[PDB]
């Protein structure tokens, strides 16, 4: 029912009336030339490098864009097809260059893969050979237009979902060009990503540039932490040094695109690094050591304290298994009191089943919504694909989105509401239009933002968002059951550490005294040795040494991300293991084995001793952080929405405001963003 | 075509196409695939159980004497649930002709040795058993040929890493000439050179 | 036509011809040859570290015809027999020096030969 | 005859020495090196070892190692044979998985509209 | 201490769990309106023998395994553990 | 141009023997504890 | 703690540099638009390409040629 | 199972074949500590043995024993005769090569994860 039986080279297959013939041809399992078409872009006809003889017919069609009707005979190989494919890939090779020794895609540009397999033999032009003149965008991507076959795909990206209207076609006939005719830097976030849809040498890579040919690298695979919805990527190690990293085209997060911080921020994982630890000498001084001196110096005063007087903060990037024996080392001695850098408001629940805490609605339910509504946060600056899933979500098909708090430049036409806490508590009851299009909504769609509930009226703002999002689901509530409230984040393991069973926000600590603090946050300054009491120590455990490793007792090295097997959890409760890819240098060593040889000198003994005993003892804590990469059906919230009533706490008079700013915040965040230097030479870049 | 291209004949690729159809016919508790090379030469599957009579057929006949050995040889493959492939060739001296004898085999299931057929695998089979394992049956003289008498790895095989375990040194700590563990003093790199876009369309495997 | 110790030559006045173009290490057969390039200051790209073993190299001729900017070339001084294996691995700055010792001896050969290849 | 029908589970030793327990393999299906456009690269599961440490020759700098498998990629036909090496030799494992795109929905002529969203320019 | 909290786990489905599908409609919003210090903790799928784990006296493991009881059983078999 | 004086030899120890080194920068460059005041 | 390899050893190293030998070149002049330089002479040097030399202020050396080439 | 064996056929006549190679290395190994001249004492050669035999004591499965069997009777063509020039055998005794660790903080020290 409804498909036409269409004949592919005599051979019967099965198409949608509406398809086109270069998909179907790849149905069963053929790969016509592509120039001028990618997926997940429109369609345009201005290459012509597929041409498929159709039989019976005297003229040649092009498969990119023509829909296929009553079953034809694609004839792909014929003495017609082959005689077209090879005139058209003569006529584009002759005005160009005669680079491939310095141009930098060397090793997988389109010019090169068709021209051995299809395509021509030898030349007859024979001088010529015009030359255009290349230009400046930004410190990010080096361009020479000289080039250029024109195929106006650098062009539909940014009239698609990097929604900056920017570039343009200048010109006519042979005299165009592509760049910008003023002088304009183009520069958002997704803006180095341009430089893997570019089929040639023309868009490439400017820290990068002239390194390493392509076919020397060691592609492992890995997952990336410097946002909330993780990653997907590919490292490529030359000699034990991490050269460049890409996209990994997974299909619901990172469809094929990858974050402008994401990709060129490997700069700060080999820049300025601790190796070694280091002892205390008694000034401001601070000294290396040999590795068995520092181990039982901090496990003598173990014995020693006992009770709350003791703790340990953690909420930057460290795993999902450093984070286990810190928990049974601190536990077994009967003193938890520890908490995660980020401030999370628990009312009725947080902790226990979380109910709102990831997101309910998952990426791929976005694309399935129609009104969207989202308060407290600035979605471009942080976690920027979902942004763009929204970019896509708002084409395509219609959308309706509002937003509350600070109007701020979204690249599609939103409307801001309104900007108090007080608008929550009115659209509550009916008022101040909208009013009731989520009453009148057949998927609705709730966010908050973490931006938001960060503040000191968090508690208020949980339990105002719950209650529409409680009003919608009792009236109907959409069809059908469609989970309606739902947050992201902007740390990447706090989800992977607060479902292990923490604590959210520094209040327990900032309460008490405590007398020797284990620092795993850390470089976020909520803590000072000023609100700490007196020069009792603190031993600092991490990999960076920028805030916090200055001001410290004894400093213990760790491994960042690309040097140990680990476990990530992205804001819907996947589980993303990333792999080894060079071993930490120096004494530096892996963070959660450090531990047990704190815990083996001293008393307790953990009795766990390879990486599949400590994910064993993860599964008795937790047994979805070993169901890799799926999102379980179980809200059960109707029970939390009710028992988080149980808090009257009411708002402030503050307008919801995000940290970020043009886009000056988006670059200097996290450690590695800090250290890197080609985010401190491009930031100088934006502000002249 | 055109010049520098290969001129084939219909000649021998009627004949050998010919002349094989009834090796299948006479035989066929043995014979369970027989297919014609494009470059007129044959082919022919055969039961492991049919490793010597097919050859005892072969070895004297007036219509196919094949009485020289040219090649035996043994690829491992691994991905096809029976492991090696053990290939045999023989000569038609008087007819000016080849024919090979493709057995597949496992490791642990034996074959039965050609010893008594032809003389001229005697080598052939001590060889094969030193760099995959296959243990062919009661041959008369079974030993260590091409190997080192420590090697345990049967290193033509896929499983064995291209340099061994096993890098030898001298010291003066005794007189000796002892073994260590395999230290290189280069990573011996691992280029990548198999490229996309899937250049030949005759030998394409089935969609699925 | 003959084969032997190895050089890079330059232009007329000097440029180091070679231009880190990475064919005469991925056509060594025995793997001897060891670039690691960099973006030189002035923006035209160059070597870093040029290494060739004398031990490992197998005197094929695959270097000498698979460059295209003409560069490195098997020069015709079979003089060696050096008496430590500490030396015969080379850098850069030896080739250079070798390869400048003379180059009145390889571009009398060069164009001699070029005409057949 | 002599067929002596039984079952039990084949496993081998004796040919390496101590990689058996110490090293988890790792099958996976390789994706598509994104700076090109080409899928032959695909519809082999593969295997792969793990990486461990590369010092510096501190005579050069070749990054030179111990860990003798290092370099070993094998190219298996499918998922139903992909396991089927890693027990017979007795190793432990991990299993990816493939992933296939959306079908999908795309027409020229959709980007000129009377009242929709989706309209181009500047082509 | 004792004690410190407590660990519901369950199944999605394979319904021998319905037990504790009840026990959270009748005693969650009935069972943590009492004890509003005790962090209980809820996960996700153990898919066969949902447990219920106990931890306290200096980090220490007490695992009763509630395969098929009733709403009642479970609602009883809690302050086993509770009381002491 | 460029070319040298009269010439040159291979000398086995001379004592110049060239003695190959490495021309690289060092790679990860390590951070340096702050000052000898707090 | 590398230096002691080149003990007595007089530390053979290159003495001219062309890292920056560039500049001494009297850079070439045309007044035209689009110029070849298979440079070094014909079917040796560096495949013929062709430089736009319109802008500040200089072709840019080829890629290849390294010599300072403008209008 | 359907593969014809090798020597044996279930479990008893091959566990009677591998005692009895047993008996031959028992005698052969105060013969090689003169016939090479190697000086240890005799008591080492007989305890490798005894240690040797024991290591593969995990089978469950006939052929497999007997594919033991081949290895183990091949090397009394070489052992028993003069094959070896004095190194092939004394590649057993790891002399030379230094102890490793093989407790959990002896390894955290020295070496990243072996
Ligand atoms: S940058 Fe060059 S290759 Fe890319 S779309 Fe523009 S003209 Fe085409
Ligand atoms: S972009 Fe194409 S034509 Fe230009 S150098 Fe690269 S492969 Fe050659
Ligand atoms: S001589 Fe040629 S191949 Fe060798 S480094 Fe220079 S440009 Fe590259
Ligand atoms: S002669 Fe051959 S093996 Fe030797 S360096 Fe040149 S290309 Fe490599
Ligand atoms: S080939 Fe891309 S437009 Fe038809
Ligand atoms: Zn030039």
């Amino acid at each position: 029912s409804n498909l036409i039986e269409v004949f592919v080279d005599g051979q019967s297959v099965m198409v949608e009336p509406g398809t086109t013939v270069l998909q179907a041809c790849e149905k069963v399992g053929m790969q016509i030339p592509r120039f001028c078409y990618h997926e997940r872009l429109s369609v345009a006809g201005n290459c012509r490098m597929c041409l498929v003889e159709i039989e019976k017919a005297p003229k040649v069609v092009a498969a990119c864009a023509m829909p296929v009707m009553k079953g034809w005979n694609i004839l792909t190989n014929s003495e017609k097809t082959k005689k077209a494919r090879e005139g058209v890939m003569e006529f584009l090779l002759a005005n160009h260059p005669l680079d491939c020794p310095i141009c930098d895609q060397g090793g997988e540009c389109d010019l090169q893969d068709q021209s051995m397999m299809f395509g021509s033999d030898r030349s007859r032009f024979l001088e010529g050979k015009r030359a255009v003149e290349d230009k400046n965008i930004g410190p990010l991507v080096k361009t020479i237009m000289t080039r250029c076959i024109q195929c106006t795909r650098c062009i539909r990206f940014a009239s698609e979902i990097a929604g900056v209207d920017d570039l343009g076609t200048t010109g006519r006939g042979n005299d165009m060009q592509v760049g910008t005719y003023i002088e304009k830097m183009f520069m958002s976030e997704l803006s180095g990503n341009i430089i893997d849809i570019c089929p040639v040498g023309a868009l490439t890579s400017k820290p990068y540039a002239f390194t390493a040919r392509p076919w020397e690298t060691r592609k492992t695979e890995s997952i990336d932490v410097m946002d909330a919805v993780g990653s997907n990527i590919v490292v490529s190690t030359r000699t034990g040094e991490v050269m460049r990293i890409l996209p990994r085209m997974h299909e619901d997060i990172n469809e094929e695109w990858i974050s402008d911080k994401t990709r060129f921020a490997y700069d700060g994982l080999k820049r300025q690094r601790l190796t070694e630890p280091m002892v205390r000498n008694e000034k401001g001084l601070l000294t290396h050591t040999t590795w068995e001196d520092a181990l039982s110096r901090v496990a003598g005063m173990l014995q020693s304290f006992q009770g709350n007087d003791v703790a340990a903060i953690a909420g930057g990037l460290v795993d999902a298994e450093a984070l286990i024996a810190l928990k049974d080392l601190l536990n077994r001695v009967d003193s938890d009191t520890l908490c995660t850098e980020e401030v999370f408001p628990t009312a009725g629940a947080g902790t226990d089943l979380r109910s709102n805490y990831l997101l309910n609605t998952t990426i791929a339910g976005v694309e399935e919504a129609d009104v969207v509504l989202l308060v407290g946060t600035n979605p471009r600056f942080e976690a920027p694909l979902f942004n763009a899933r929204i970019r896509k979500s708002w084409l395509h098909n219609d959308l309706k989105v509002a937003l509350i708090g600070s109007p701020v430049d979204l690249t599609y036409r939103y409307d801001h509401l309104g900007d108090s806490p007080k608008i929550l508590q009115d659209i509550a009851s009916g008022s101040h239009p909208f009013s009731q299009v989520l009453q009148e909504a057949k998927k609705p769609m709730v966010i908050l933002g973490s931006s938001a509930l960060q503040r000191n009226d968090g508690a208020a703002i949980l339990a105002a968002v719950s209650n529409i999002a409680q009003k919608i689901r009792t009236s109907s509530g959409v069809t059908g059951d469609w989970k309606v409230m739902n947050i992201l984040h902007r740390i990447a393991s706090q989800v992977a550490a607060l479902d292990l069973g923490y604590k959210p926000g520094v209040e327990a600590i900032q309460k008490n005294p405590p007398k020797m603090l284990f620092l795993l946050g850390a470089d976020g300054g909520c803590i000072t040795r000023q609100d700490l009491p007196k020069d009792c120590f603190i031993v600092y455990q991490g990999h960076h040494g920028d805030v916090g490793a200055p001001i410290a007792d004894v400093i213990l090295p760790g491994a960042a991300y690309t040097e140990k097997s680990a476990t990530y959890v992205n804001t819907e409760g996947r589980a993303q293991q990333t792999k080894v890819a060079v071993t930490p240098p120096g004494l530096a060593r892996e963070d959660w084995k450090i531990i047990r040889a704190l815990s083996e000198i001293a008393g307790m003994t953990l009795p766990y001793d390879t990486l599949d005993q400590v994910r064993n003892r993860l599964e008795e804590v937790s047994p979805n952080l070993v169901r890799y990469d799926d999102v379980e059906g179980a809200n059960y919230f109707q029970q939390a929405s009710e028992l988080s009533k149980l808090v009257n706490q009411q708002l402030l008079a503050d307008p919801l405001v995000p940290p970020q700013l043009t886009i000056k915040d988006f670059y200097m965040t996290d450690s590695i963003s800090r250290a890197s230097q080609t985010m401190a030479k491009c930031v100088k870049a934006v502000t002249e | 075509t055109r010049p520098t291209v290969r001129p084939r004949n219909d000649v021998a690729h009627k004949q050998l196409s010919a002349f094989g159809e009834y090796v299948a016919e006479i035989l066929p508790k043995y014979v369970q695939q027989v297919q014609v090379s494009c470059f007129n030469e044959l082919e022919i599957c055969i039961h492991p159980d049919g490793v010597i009579p097919v050859l005892t057929f072969l070895r004297d006949h007036s219509n196919a004497q094949f009485k020289s050995l040219a090649d035996l040889t043994a690829v491992d493959i691994p991905t096809r649930q029976n492991r090696f492939e053990i290939v045999y060739n023989l000569l038609s001296l008087r007819f000016n002709s080849r024919i090979r004898v493709k057995t597949y085999t496992d490791e642990l299931t034996p074959i039965e040795s050609s010893v008594p057929v032809y003389k001229a695998a005697n080598w052939y089979e001590r060889e094969i058993w030193d760099m995959f394992g296959v243990f062919f049956a009661n041959h008369p003289d079974l030993r260590r040929i091409l190997t080192d008498y420590g090697f345990e790895g049967h290193p033509f095989r896929k499983d064995f890493p291209l340099s061994g375990y096993v890098e030898l040194r001298y010291d003066d700590e005794v007189k000796r000439v002892v073994a260590e563990p395999v230290e290189l003093a280069q990573e011996f790199r691992k280029f990548d050179l198999n490229s996309p876009w899937e250049a030949f369309p005759a030998y394409r495997q089935p969609p699925e | 036509r003959f084969r032997g110790e190895h050089a890079l030559r330059r232009y007329p006045s000097g440029e180091e011809r070679c231009i880190a173009c990475k064919l005469c290490e991925a056509v060594c057969p025995a793997q001897a040859i060891t670039i690691e390039a960099e973006p030189r200051a002035d923006g035209s790209r160059r070597t870093t570290r040029y290494d060739i073993d004398m031990t490992k190299c197998i005197y094929c001729g695959f270097c000498q015809e698979a460059c295209p900017v003409d560069a490195i070339v098997e020069g015709p001084n079979f003089e060696f027999s050096t008496e430590t294996h500490e030396e015969l691995l080379y850098n850069k700055e030896k080739l250079l020096n070798n390869g400048d010792k003379w180059e009145a001896e390889i571009a009398a050969n060069i164009q001699a030969d070029y005409l057949y290849r | 005859i002599t067929v002596d029908e039984k079952l039990d589970i084949t496993t081998i030793t004796g040919v390496p020495e101590e990689h058996i327990k110490t090293r988890k393999a790792r099958i996976f299906v390789p994706a598509r090196n994104n700076m090109q456009s080409g899928v032959n690269n695909t519809k082999k599961w593969k295997m792969e070892f793990d990486t461990r440490e590369r010092w510096e020759n501190p005579l050069m700098g070749w990054a030179s190692t111990a860990d003798p498998l290092s370099n070993l990629v094998l190219t298996f036909s499918t998922k139903e044979d992909a396991v089927a090496f890693a027990e017979k030799n007795g190793w432990s494992y991990d299993v990816e998985e493939r992933k296939v795109p959306k079908p999908k929905s795309k027409s020229y002529g959709a980007n000129f509209s009377w009242n929709k969203r989706t309209r181009v320019s500047t082509k | 201490l004792g004690l410190r909290e407590i660990r519901i786990h369950l199944c999605q489905r394979s319904p021998g769990s319905q037990g504790v599908r009840d026990f959270i409609e009748k005693r969650y919003v009935e069972l943590k309106k009492a004890n509003p210090d005790l962090p209980i903790l809820i996960r996700e799928c153990s898919d066969v023998q949902p447990k219920l784990w106990a931890r306290y006296a200096f980090g220490q493991e007490k695992n009763v395994s509630l395969n098929n009881f009733s709403a009642d059983q479970v609602t009883r078999a809690l302050e086993n553990v509770l009381s002491s | 141009k460029f070319i040298w004086t009269n010439h040159k030899f291979n000398l086995s120890g001379t004592p110049q023997q060239y003695v190959p080194y490495s021309t690289t920068r060092k790679k990860i460059q390590e951070w340096v504890p702050p000052s000898t005041p707090y | 703690y590398r230096k002691v390899r080149f003990v007595g050893r007089q530390k053979e190293v290159n003495e001219n540099f062309a890292i920056d030998l560039i500049a001494e070149q009297p850079v070439s002049q045309v007044g035209s638009r689009v110029i070849s330089c298979d440079g070094g002479g014909g079917a040796l040097g560096h495949p013929r390409v062709y430089i736009n030399l319109d802008k500040e202020t200089k072709t840019g050396t080829c890629g290849y040629c390294g010599l300072q080439f403008r209008q | 199972t359907s593969v014809k064996p090798i020597f044996s056929r279930d479990m008893n006549e091959a566990k009677r074949r591998v005692r009895e190679l047993y008996r031959a290395w028992y005698r052969e190994v105060p013969n090689t500590v003169h016939l090479f001249q190697l000086d240890i004492s005799v008591k080492q050669g007989r305890d490798k043995v005894r240690e040797m035999f024991k290591k593969n004591a995990h089978i469950t499965d006939p052929r497999v024993v007997d594919l033991l069997v081949i290895k183990g009777k091949m090397e009394l063509e070489e052992t028993i005769k003069v094959w070896k020039q004095r190194t092939h055998v004394m590649r057993f005794f790891h002399e030379t090569e230094a102890p490793r660790p093989k407790d959990f903080l002896s390894k955290f020290y020295v070496g990243h994860d072996p």
